[PDB]
């Protein structure tokens, strides 16, 4: 299977890039190689776009 | 920076 993260916190976008979010909400990773912000898909809002990897944690 | 490169935000 695969490995879930979980936001610790809310967050608002500045840009349409990143995903805005409220703590609890879940999240299944697109690329995390690239650099501390995550390309991310979110299971609660059904997004997709950047998140920054210090507001969530593994699941 | 590209996306993934840019600073992170503070912790609230």
């Amino acid at each position: 299977g695969v490995t879930l993260f979980v936001a610790l916190y809310d967050y608002e976008a500045r840009t349409e890039d990143d995903l805005s979010f409220h703590k609890g909400e879940k999240f299944q990773i697109v690329n995390n190689t690239e650099g501390d912000w995550w390309l991310a898909h979110s299971l609660t809002t059904g997004e997709t776009g950047y998140i920054p990897s210090n507001y969530v944690a593994p699941v | 920076v590209s996306l993934a490169r840019r600073p992170l935000p503070p912790l609230p």
